[PDB]
RNA sequence: GGGAUAACUGGCUUGUGGCGGCCAAGCGUAGCGACGUCGCUUCGGCUCUUCCUAUCAUACCGAAGCAGAAUUCGGUAAGCGUUGGAUUGUUCACCCACUAAUAGGGAAAGCUGGGGACCGUCGUGAGACAGGUUAGUCCCUACUGAUGAACUCGUCGCAAUGGUAAUUCAGCUUAGUACGAGAGGAACCGCUGAUUCAGAUAAUUGGUUUUUGCGGUUGUCCGACCGGGCAGUGCCGCGAAGCUACCAUCUGCUGGAUAAUGGCUGAACGCCUCUAAGUCAGAAUCCAUGCCAGAACGCGACGAUACUACCCGCACGUUGUAGACGUAUAAGAAUAGGCUCCGGCCUCGUAUCCUAGCAGGCGAUUCCUCCGCCGGCCUCGAAGUGGCCGUCGGUAAUUCGCGUAUUGCAAUUUAGACACGCGCGGGAUCAAAUCCUUUGCAGACGACUUAGAUGUGCGAAAGGGUCCUGUAAGCAGUAGAGUAGCCUUGUUGUUACGAUCUGCUGAGGGUAAGCCCUCCUUCGCCUAGAUUUC
RNA sequence: ACGAGAUUCCCACUGUCCCUAUCUACUAUCUAGCGAAACCACAGCCAAGGGAACGGGCUUGGCAAAAUCAGCGGGGAA
RNA sequence: CGCGGGGUUAAGGUGCCGGAGUGGACGCUCAUCAGACACCACAAAAGGCGUUAGUACAUCUUGACAGCAGGACGGUGGCCAUGGAAGUCGGAAUCCGCUAAGGACUGUGUAACAACUCACCUGCCGAAUGUACUAGCCCUGAAAAUGGAUGGCGCUCAAGCGU
């Protein structure tokens, strides 16, 4: 029989993932993301927009 | 035995880690990946099979399903990781204001005798015009990180468990730009996320949990007998396991009051068995009906995550139609689905007349 | 009886016989002479782990009158498997089947059945002897699991490294199609199961019963009844819970590079060539992902940190440093080319920068050059910094005046950076873990999941539900077989006892000990006490 | 005919086995008290090499982190 | 060969373990586990469309080797045999003409022909080629079974081989 890591089986699975399983899982993800979208939507230094410094080693201590 | 599970030692943690989230590309919409639930037990269902090419096609099949109690999770934080030549590294994490007592219990070993001040100074960061500090961390994640995760914790006061210390985990945010998912995580702060939003019906998931322990066991039951490759005695059970390809059969709402009802049987009943789930209690929240068996004992924390790859079987993307859900008692040879059905069968009793 | 000798083999072994003639490049100056051709023909069984390939099967290729089907020979391949019986008649020991197939060896090994040597005496054409003597040498480590000091305790993670997993068959469709005179008779794509292996799980079914839970019954006993004791759990039936069973159920996943081989463009070699430069595809192969563990001396993020001293400034240390003394210097890319200011330049870092002053003073003359600290705006995440502006401080580019002596003719020119500790004076904070009791998602002990401070708390009862058994004790009905008295005959005479049956009674009993719920169902307990910690 | 004689055949039964699972008591385990012996040059990781098919100490690699608890049987001539 | 100090060497070495040269000159070699001093066995008159040096013979402006464009004819389907057999299922002979040259034919092909192809010849092109041996270095020239060895890393105009 053909192994699970056979090249031919991978090619057939790749077509199945692209032509049958893909569209179905894409539609499922759209509905799920919409539900989570609904729940969620329900001076640089002084403002933090300028990302500054908060509060063993890699080099030899000179 | 198998040498792929060779270090048969007790799991380092009781919770179990995902160890792999599905690969992320920015094209898909923003979504979560994993969730937590508590194992309630098992029950029997009848399914109207629609498997073209099978012997049981257009026939009724009896199957065993497991029930996981899933109260909504609360999103209380956000974590960002960066890519390094040494792997993924946590750059910074941004916690939300107003954490609950349960999630603070996770941070303490002796909560009763402690002066509960975890995140007391962190709360002042939000409300004392140090919001620049909070935004600076949020902007740091946006412009340096490639993977953003959400810290969500369970609500075990809703669960019929004597434990009061909730469970934390990081759930990856997949499908979007790093900027998009950061705004996603910040908007989810202090908010409950229900299970029907993370997963849904007739989809196939993976479950991660720690198996039931057995203690010191000999070669006969440990390695299955009729150096590192020679069977020996030691710990059997309490091993971290990742089981894949388990189909969700139903997601119950808990507030429906007819969770166990189908379009075939018109009986207003919930999922809890007559007398309650044995050694667990009553499921009063959202629940996920998973086909077959799943690692872990009852009332054990259960980690549910998505499939790492697009499925290659017709077992996925196939509709699940239910005919009847068992609710009879698991404490014995039960024969009644509802308290009314028992009283109707046996008539009225001596105590019934004496009380009335 | 004496002499030499402990004994053998170790780049051993494997597929193609020997002898004679003919031919025969050479060597040689007759002799050796290969390939061919001719002539003559102790043993058996038992095993577990791993390895090898000299491959039986499964995968992929090359060839064959290989039409199809089934095959045969050969190549890469050890990833994955390699059975159940007979051994009861005969022999060179080998039949029966099942299966995809029923390949061969190494580690050379232990159990189990089959199947002694010296003298002495009496004799030797030859043996006999119950005549004597005698050898018979609970610890460390490895492996499997469990804890663990130091780094304040804890939470969430990363992933170096180590292991690694899936296998074979069948059925449906293609299709009674291609192919074939007929008989027969495929395959790719698609779909559904099953074998072996592996990891889990207890709804359901079966098994198990100290639930000693309920009931029945034997012997003996508590005077009888009730309720029970003993028979190391008397015996029997059911029996939850727990544990388990291919006796039950669920699940087992995808990228890159290759071997044999088939090709493209094209020299060698004016044809030609898959190979030389370049390059396409291609096996169950290889490497990784998915999966398991986590370095207890690998790392990251976050929370709270009581003292000690957490942060800041400077004051030093008779404090530690596999080893300061200008510890100065960023393009990228090619090497049969490159750089540029677009003029030109490139062997050459023997280059560029910085480089003077009591270990570097004081005062001038003169100069806007360089250095430093602080702020403001920004920028630096691969193990996180630099730029711009402003203030202040220092500052030979030129030239002087004052000072250096005495360390006595050299003696490390004690001078840097990091870390650690001791002190002041300014700001800031008022923490945890363990023991203990408890929990059973855990367990040999440690460890682990829990809970203990007012709460949806913990514990003990109780009520209800759900399950198990199978109808309690007692009372009553002439229902009742049967055993006896009263009077005299009874065609219906009465009075007592009366096993059993029926009703009260799906009753009574048990119910978490690893079942479920509690509206004030009742009662009680609480902000401890001990140790340690930056 | 007889025989705790042997063998074969027939019927019946069986955890012998397919293929194991469950249960009970005493141990194994932990604690209090009591408390030995065998044995002991010194030790104790693996690989290749160390002419005398001899290695445990040498060579040169793999490496290599305190202190412990339980299991086992791998190693210590003719 | 007494106990010490200084100097110089032998065998062996100077890429790092490791003290001393990534020393100098000219060449050779690319190995799918090269070689680094074992040179005995496997092992031969052995297989290599690997590479370099050499020896002998041979062809060449009278045009050599390779190629392209053409010829490759006639007696004659030679004789026997064969159902059929014409160069090409077989046996045996294998001559002559025209010639520039062309076999009573080297392969494909047909039932038999036909047709194609080779040998051989000519035109175009243009200068060096062919064969067989010898000597170096390289591949193969047979290997089982715990993971390991030029001592190890590693080394390719070498850190290999010869002087």
């Amino acid at each position: 029989a053909k192994s699970a890591r056979a090249s031919r089986i991978k090619e057939n699975h790749q077509r199945f993932k692209k032509n049958i399983a893909g569209p179905v899982e894409a539609a499922r993800l759209e509905r799920l993301s919409a539900k989570l979208m609904a729940i969620a939507q329900a001076s640089g230094v002084k403002s933090g927009k300028s990302i500054g410094r908060k509060d063993s080693s890699i080099v030899f201590p000179m | 035995g198998s040498l792929a599970f060779l270090p048969r030692k007790r799991a380092a943690r009781h919770r179990g880690r995902v160890k792999s989230f599905p690969k992320d590309d920015p094209k898909k919409p923003v979504h979560l990946t994993a969730a937590m639930g508590y194992k309630a037990g098992m029950t029997t269902i009848v399914r109207d099979l629609d498997r073209p090419g099978a012997k049981a096609h257009k026939k009724e099949v009896v199957e065993a399903v497991t029930i996981i109690d899933c109260p909504p999770m609360v999103v209380v934080g956000l974590v960002g990781y960066i890519e390094t030549p040494r792997g993924l590294r946590s750059l910074t994490t941004v916690w939300a204001e107003h954490l609950s007592d349960e999630v603070k219990r996770r941070f303490y070993k002796n909560w009763y005798k402690s002066k509960k001040k975890a995140f007391t100074k962190y709360a002042k960061k939000y409300a004392e015009n140090n919001g620049a500090s909070i935004t600076r961390e949020l902007e740091r994640i946006k412009k340096y990180c490639t993977v953003v995760r959400v810290l969500a914790h369970t609500q075990i006061r809703k669960t019929p468990l004597k434990q009061k210390k909730a469970h934390l985990m990081e759930i990856q945010i997949n499908g979007g730009s790093v900027a998009d998912k950061v705004e996603f995580g910040r908007s989810l702060f202090e908010k409950p996320v229900t299970i029907d939003t993370i997963f849904e019906k007739d989809e196939m998931i993976d479950v991660i949990a720690v198996t039931k322990g057995h203690g010191f066991v000999g070669v006969t039951a440990r390695w299955g007998t009729k150096q590192w490759t020679v069977a020996r005695a030691g710990q059997m059970g309490y091993h971290h396991r990742t089981s894949v390809n388990h189909k969700i059969y139903r997601i119950g709402k808990g507030d429906d009051e007819a969770n166990a009802s189908t379009e075939t049987d018109l009986t207003k009943k919930k999922i809890t068995p007559m007398g309650g789930f044995v050694r667990y209690g009553e499921v009063n929240n959202d629940y996920v009906m998973i086909k077959g068996s799943v690692p872990g004992v009852k009332k054990r924390i259960m980690t549910l995550r998505k499939s790492l790859f697009t499925h290659t079987s017709r077992k996925a993307l196939e509709k699940v139609e239910l005919k009847w859900i068992d609710t009879s008692s698991e404490f014995g040879h039960g024969a009644f689905q509802t308290a009314a059905e028992k009283k109707q069968f046996m008539g009225t009793l001596k105590k019934d007349l004496q009380t009335s």
